[PDB]
């Protein structure tokens, strides 16, 4: 219904199409991964997450296979992010 | 929020938790409450500039949690039902 | 004729907005969609950090709670 | 055996078959 | 907990009902359609896959992962019975690798605290960016890895990943299996990728 | 209970290390207050009149 | 007894210019005239400005909707 439309469709697209999203986290870090499930609070079960950040001005990252993310930590979520190596 | 119902199914799984201060807390789940308060045992805490800390038990406020690193082997599809 | 919060929001959909966050970043985009919690969907999104354009994010969901204020843009 | 590590590493390299 | 908490109790109370009343008649979700350009986010690389025939077998990987565990249990013993300064990039490089330099005795690595281990991994990785992979470098890397206590700081995870990268890059300069580096490089990548959970970097 | 702070003076600590000195004039179930004749005790503090204070933010509140 | 909703309501009727102390921000306050609000304390604010601190600068916002969970304190101006 209105998971289907309404802002939470961004999330239900990744579930439907196994698409990665990029999440800006209150961390000051970014998470790139596939969504497994989510709730209205944007609590999240993620897979294959790449956590990425910069700091001393060097890019940093880490991999987390399986994550539960509290919706609390999420700031913005990009549908169809664009990343490069 | 349905998804905590998931965390509630995780007793005895050992997890690592990132706190909002950035601490990492490894431990085994005795229980998770409906507000995400998590009780751990056999705990190790890694801190930015302080040696690790071992604790027999610890319990952490749901709103101090940024995320749970789950065990790779965890089977998500059965837990999500 | 008081203009109340939900009407004014519903009033902004389909239009250019600047959404500003409790963390100081702001996002300019066309407000595609809104829900009852005031989660927002923007399209053609531009992020500003320090008021300096930082990225073109395309489509983007913003979690309600991070919002400081929303406003109409020309 | 204070060089258990150095030892540990050589064994590990050597096991490469 | 509460996405949008009620801050005001329900005259003003008369007004607030009018508002609550009106809002409930406002549509919950509203989608506008738009009648008819993306930036890049800088992602670090993966590992460079091994040149054909250089990729180790799983059983060897699992073996090392399994072996390494046991080796780590030993390291705790020594660290139970109780060097350059921590900030000295130049001393630490010199101390470990020399000109020789000190091997990693338990007597030493056991003494170092976790911030230092991490510091030294960084320094030895920087050297590595800029000099060749000897066997001396290899044991230190193994030793430091063995001394790192989990769970790891994210900063520590990033550092060991860069190191696995560097290893996978150096692994392409090789032109025979008999090259002394091959086993060591395969090991360090295998440890980082399997032991320390960075499975996106693993040789498969 | 807040019943008997009413018309009594106080000083308030607010989130973000913010302090406020004033006399309680009203309140509600959600912990919001009205404070009269309030001063923001900045670093270098201003008399800012009647104010509403949100129930959270209010970290410490003493007399 | 002055109940807070009364006061807030008073500002609306008069259309007083108010200054809002932000919860997560101490280096900025928001200034405006309030033309609507609700039980979440969300405020539709007319002719709003961002008043920054130590820089003595004001930015015209226009009409904005300000979320209630942002509010620490409300004062007139």
């Amino acid at each position: 219904e209105e998971f289907n439309t309404g802002p939470l469709s961004v999330l239900t697209q990744s579930v439907k199409n196994n698409t990665q999203v990029l999440i800006n986290c209150r961390n000051n870090k970014k998470l790139l991964g596939r969504v497994k499930a989510f709730d209205r609070h944007c609590n999240m079960v993620l897979e294959n997450v790449k956590e990425m950040w910069t700091e001393v001005p060097v890019n940093k990252d880490r991999y987390i296979s399986k994550m539960f993310l509290r919706g609390d930590s999420v700031i913005v979520v990009l549908r169809n992010p664009l990343i490069a190596g | 929020m349905k998804l905590v119902r998931f965390l509630m199914k995780l007793s005895h799984e050992t997890v690592t938790i990132e706190l909002k201060n950035g601490t990492q807390v490894h431990g085994t789940i005795t229980g998770v409450d409906v507000s995400m308060n998590t009780h751990l045992k056999a705990v190790k805490m890694t801190l930015k500039n302080r040696e690790p800390v071992q604790l027999e038990t610890l319990s952490i406020r749901g709103n101090n949690i940024r995320y749970f690193i789950l065990p790779d082997s965890l089977p998500l599809d059965t837990l999500l039902v | 004729l008081p203009l109340n919060p939900k009407p004014f929001l519903n009033g902004l959909t389909g239009k250019p907005v600047m959404v500003k966050l409790k963390w100081g970043m702001e996002y300019k985009g066309y407000l595609v969609s809104v829900d009852g919690y005031m989660n927002m969907q923007l399209a053609n999104t531009e992020e500003y950090i320090d008021g300096a354009l930082s990225g073109h994010l395309g489509e983007v969901l913003i979690r309600c709670n991070n919002v400081l204020y929303i406003r109409g843009v020309e | 055996d204070d060089t258990a590590l150095i030892k540990a590493y050589d064994k590990a390299v050597a096991s490469f078959k | 907990e509460e996405l949008m908490p009620r801050l005001l109790p329900v005259t003003p109370q008369e007004y607030l009902r009018r508002v609550q009343i009106e809002a409930a008649q406002c549509p919950d979700v509203v989608v506008a359609q738009i009648d008819p350009k993306q930036s890049v986010n800088i992602s670090l690389s993966g590992c460079q896959p091994a040149p054909e025939g250089y990729s180790p077998t799983l059983q060897w990987q699992q073996q090392q992962v399994a072996q390494f565990s046991t080796v780590r249990q030993n390291v705790n013993k020594h660290r139970s019975h109780w060097m350059p300064k921590s900030e000295d990039e130049e001393g630490w490089k010199k101390f470990c690798l020399g000109e020789i330099g000190f091997p990693p005795l338990l007597s030493i690595v056991s003494r170092m605290n976790q911030a230092t281990v991490t510091s030294v991994l960084e320094y030895l990785s920087n050297w590595f960016g800029e000099r060749d992979f000897t066997p001396e470098l290899g044991r230190w890397l193994y030793a430091l890895l063995a001394c790192l206590e989990k769970p790891l700081l994210p900063e520590a995870h990033s550092l060991i990943r860069q190191l696995a990268r560097r290893c996978s890059e150096v692994r392409l300069l090789v032109d025979s299996k008999d090259d002394e580096r091959v086993p060591a490089l395969n090991l360090l990548i295998c440890l980082v990728s399997r032991y320390f959970d960075q499975r996106d970097l693993a040789d498969e | 209970e807040l019943k008997k702070f009413m018309d009594k003076k106080l000083s308030l600590k607010l989130n973000g290390g913010r302090h406020v000195q004033g006399i309680l004039r009203g309140f509600d179930p959600f912990m919001n207050l009205v404070i009269d004749e309030c001063v923001e005790m900045a670093t270098s503090g201003n008399n800012i009149g009647m104010v509403v204070i949100r129930g959270n933010s209010i970290i410490m509140l003493e007399a | 007894m002055v109940q807070p909703i009364n006061l807030i309501f008073r500002y609306l009727q008069n259309r007083s210019r108010i200054q809002v102390w932000l919860y997560e921000q101490v280096n900025m306050r928001i200034e405006g005239c309030i033309i609507g609000f609700d039980e979440y304390m969300n405020l539709v604010l007319d002719d709003a400005e961002e008043i920054h601190s130590k820089t003595k600068s004001r930015k015209q916002l226009g009409r904005i909707m300000l979320k209630g969970d942002n509010i620490t304190l409300l004062q007139s101006v």
